[PDB]
Order: C-alpha cells, then structure tokens, then sequence
C-alpha cells in the first residue's frame, strides 16, 4: 500500500527477440601482484 | 609568495594537492591547468560557496552529498548541468527560467516529487529529449493534455491510475516507442477500445493476466482465442481458458449458461 | 622444514631389528615432497 512496493518485477527478455533484447554471457578475470611466489604463470617454450 | 585569507576550503585544497601526488612543491601554479577537472570526485564534498562562479565555466556536473545545502543559489545560474542528485526532502518549488538554454541534459532522477500540481508549458520546449529515464516516480498528479502537443516522451510511470478515458492515439501514431510495455498490468477496469488499434503489437503479455469475466463482454474475445489457441504462449502449456483465469472464483467457465 | 615460504619433507626407510635403542650407522635422507605454502608455523601435533 502506502510507501510500500514489491521487489519482484520483470521486463522480459526472450531469445527469439531482437538482438538488443537477448541474454549474453560474460566472464571476468583479475590481474594482480602479490608478495609470494607465483604458481600459475603460463606455458613454456622448448627447442631442439 | 604565500598570501593569507585566500582559501576558505582546507580539506578540499588538501585533497586536491594530495590525491594528485605531484612531483614536488617547487612547481608553479595557474588556473587553466588546475581547472582541467570538470567532474569533481570527492566523497562527501560539501562545498557551499559557489558565488562568482562565472570565472569557472568548464564544470558541468557537481556532486554534493550535502543534505544541509538548501540554498537556491546552486541553481540560480547553474544551467550547464546534465545530471541531478539532490537529497533536499523539503523541495516544494522549482526555480523558473532555467529552461532557457537547458538542452544538454541527458538523464535526471527526480524522486520524492511531492508536486501535486504541474505548470503549463514546462516540457513544451523539450523536443530534443529523445531519451528519458524516469523510474519509481511519485508523480501522482495526472498530466492534463500533454500527449497531443508532445510525442517525444518515451518512458513513463502510470501506476495507480483510474482513467476511464484513455487519450486518443496514445500508442498508435507514436511510432518512436519501439519499446512498448504491458507487463503484469493490474488495470481491472480496462477502458473499452484497447484491443482494436493494436495490430502492430509485438510484445504480448497474456499469461497469468487476470482479465475480467463480464458476460458477455469479453466472451466473444475468449471464444475467438479458444478457436485459435495454438498461436499463444504461456509459462506452462495448458488449456487456453485456464490462462484467462476468472477473478476470484476460478471455477470452470462452462457451467453457467448466460441468458440472452 | 618450513623456511623461505616452502615446506620440505625428507624421508628414508632403514631395515634394522633393534629394541629400545636408536640404531647406529649412517643413512642420509633423500628429499620427498616440496610444498609452495608460504605461511607462518610455530607448533605441530600428531594424529595418534
């Protein structure tokens, strides 16, 4: 009622709709330097 | 040479000279190089004295977490803003004449709008406002004749309206509203004439929508939907009359024989 | 051992049938496992 509302509302996003109203996927990573030896750096290169 | 009685602000000047982390103190000072910042980002910045600001035009948006600042001087001749965030609860009036040049504003937030009355021609010149974002607005005051001269407003909040007569062409000729909303509408007393002009409808919301059961007003539409029930969609695939659940009772609609 | 942010374990099995006395002789311990742990250690216990 007065000065009260409902949290659950929806706008509507369907996958068959236009490209501007479709879900996407996002993956986010972080880069930092710490005061410890690094155990995840990357691959190496080897020659004959 | 150091001069006394110049700076009123101690914290602001200290944070200006500290956050930048200058090379040393033996450098010179000026105004053009110092005023390169147009958007001040200082938490709980309570700068009140803005008098004589005509010598500093480059600032456009000022952030103020100062509930105490009720001075009208912040909006007497500050018409270059594009964003508004003022926690002035006792705002019973808005200064006039500031719309003479305000054309660079993009998005505004006006919460707790206690204006029970609205002025004439307030939005008349705002034809350039091609994008408006107004949410959780408390504009209980109903506009009186604004659609027939302005077709430029896009987003509106029209909750708790008892209009028995909708404006003509409010959704038909206004082709610029490619985003049309009718989600979980609770208009129990729908105006007569809604279903006719919506032949361009794309976003339909019929599932769990509690339409009335007035015999025999909506009966013809329900029969037509029943004859062509294969084109509609719902959350759960069930019988078509089940989606148009009768208000309150919910008993099957095939028991009462409506007299002619 | 736990030094320089690394945990090291050396071990060796020596077959000698003796009672109540540590057997004499010489036997060096070969490294077994190295751990990149890098934490603070002061005490230890056992799973008796």
């Amino acid at each position: 009622g007065f000065n009260c509302y409902f949290p659950l509302q929806s706008y509507g996003f369907q996958p068959t709709n236009g490209v501007g109203y479709q879900p996407y996927r996002v993956v986010v990573l972080s880069f930092e330097l710490l005061h410890a030896p690094a155990t995840v750096c990357g691959p190496k290169k080897s020659t004959n | 040479t150091p001069i006394k009685q110049i700076f009123p602000d101690d914290a602001f000047a200290e944070t200006i000279k500290a956050n930048l982390k200058k090379k040393s103190v033996t450098d010179a000072v000026t105004q053009n190089e110092l005023n390169s910042i147009d958007q001040i980002y200082a938490p709980d910045s309570d700068i009140k004295s803005v008098q004589g600001i005509q010598y500093l035009p480059n600032v456009r948006s000022l952030k103020l977490r100062s509930n105490k600042l009720h001075d009208i001087s912040a909006l007497k001749e500050l018409t270059n803003l594009t964003f508004l965030f003022l926690n002035l609860n006792q705002l019973q009036s808005l200064p006039n004449g500031v719309f003479d040049k305000l054309t660079n504003l993009k998005e505004l937030v006006l919460v707790e709008n206690q204006l029970q009355s609205l002025p004439d021609g307030v939005f008349d010149k705002l034809t350039n406002l091609t994008l408006l974002h107004l949410m959780v607005n408390q504009l209980q005051s109903l506009p009186k004749g604004v659609f027939d001269k302005l077709t430029n407003l896009t987003e509106l909040d029209l909750s708790y309206n008892q209009l028995q007569s909708l404006p003509e062409g409010v959704f038909d000729k206004l082709t610029q509203l490619k985003d049309l909303r009718l989600y979980q509408n609770q208009l129990k007393s729908v105006p007569d004439g809604v279903f006719d002009r919506l032949t361009s409808l794309q976003y339909i919301w019929l599932h769990d929508n509690p339409w009335d059961c007035t015999c025999p007003g909506i009966r013809y539409l329900s029969e037509w939907i029943n004859k062509h029930s294969g084109v509609v969609r719902s959350f759960i695939p069930l019988w078509a009359p089940d989606s148009a659940k009768c208000s309150g009772s919910g008993k099957p609609v095939r028991s009462i024989i409506c007299p002619t | 051992k736990n030094i320089d942010g690394y945990f090291k374990i050396y071990s060796k099995h020596t077959p000698i049938n003796l009672v109540r006395d540590l057997p004499q002789g010489f036997s060096a311990l070969e490294p077994l496992v190295d751990l990149p742990i890098g934490i603070n250690i002061t005490r230890f216990q056992t799973l008796l």
